[PDB]
């Protein structure tokens, strides 16, 4: 949702955009931007925003299920 | 009542464990022989040198060995631990997969190191921050998270390297 926004002041669609509400928005985004990301990296992210979404979601369901096998993990 | 020998009070045998290429025998260079270079020789099997230094006037001989860090001359049971005052678990700040190994690495100490060895987590290579990947404060939660001291350092820049061997002698003379 941030990077949206700023994608939408980047194209001139916006006119100026505020730094993110929640710190760890800040901070991912300062990780992230500090990390070299570039201005077209942000734009290819964006595009990828349903798959990392939908994948992250995902991921996270089979983390729910971690716990049926964490004997084996050793 | 024991043997003491008239140059040192106590030995402190400490050792270097880490993945390959995180600085173990840069530290170690640097520390006891002031000395720095680019050509990489992965280490085999074991290295150690004496240095002796001073605290709160006591003569501390410390002897680090320094492990080879590479798959090959690794193996599941360790016997390098054995009998270690101290242990340096060292991690470059410019891999994320160095730090995520740390944790491996900290159950071979509580598997094959004394019960209650001192551990200390030392982060080579701090001089690269254009190419850093761990926080200070990410890497200071987990240290802090187990009670292991910690320091950032750089073999390169001599960057707190003292101080990390410095800094676990006093911590196992606090201990014994
Ligand atoms: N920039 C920077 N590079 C370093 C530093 N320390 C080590 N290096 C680089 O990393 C290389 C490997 O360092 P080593 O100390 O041999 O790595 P190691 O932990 O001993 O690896 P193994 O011997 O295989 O266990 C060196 O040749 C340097 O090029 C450092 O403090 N700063």
């Amino acid at each position: 949702r941030h990077l949206h926004m700023r994608q939408k002041k980047r194209n001139g669609s916006l006119p100026d955009c505020p730094p993110p509400e929640d710190p760890a928005i800040a901070q991912l985004l300062k990780k992230l931007l500090s990390q070299g990301m570039t201005e077209e990296e942000e734009d290819k992210l964006l595009a990828l925003k349903d798959f990392m979404m939908k994948s992250n979601k995902a991921k996270a369901n089979i983390v729910d299920q971690s716990h049926l096998h964490d004997s084996s993990q050793k | 009542m024991s043997s003491m020998n008239p140059e040192y009070d106590y030995l402190f045998k400490l050792l270097l464990i880490g993945d390959s290429g995180v600085g173990k025998s840069c530290l170690l260079l640097r520390f006891a022989d002031d000395t720095y270079t680019e050509s990489y020789i992965s280490t085999i099997g074991v290295d150690f040198k004496i240095r002796t230094i001073e605290l709160d006037g006591k003569t501390i001989k410390l002897q680090i060995w320094d492990t080879a860090g590479l798959e090959r001359f690794r193996t599941i049971t360790s016997s390098y631990y054995r009998g270690a005052h101290g242990i340096i678990v060292v991690y470059d700040v410019t891999d994320q997969e160095s730090f995520n190994n740390v944790k491996q690495w900290l159950q071979e100490i509580d598997r094959y190191a004394s019960e209650n060895v001192n551990k200390l987590l030392v982060g080579n290579k701090c001089d690269l921050t254009t190419k850093k990947v761990v926080d200070y404060t990410t890497a200071k939660e987990f240290a802090d998270s187990l009670g292991i001291p910690f320091l950032e350092t750089s073999a390169k820049n001599a960057t707190n390297v003292e101080q990390s061997f410095m800094t676990m002698a006093a911590e196992i003379k606090k201990r014994m």
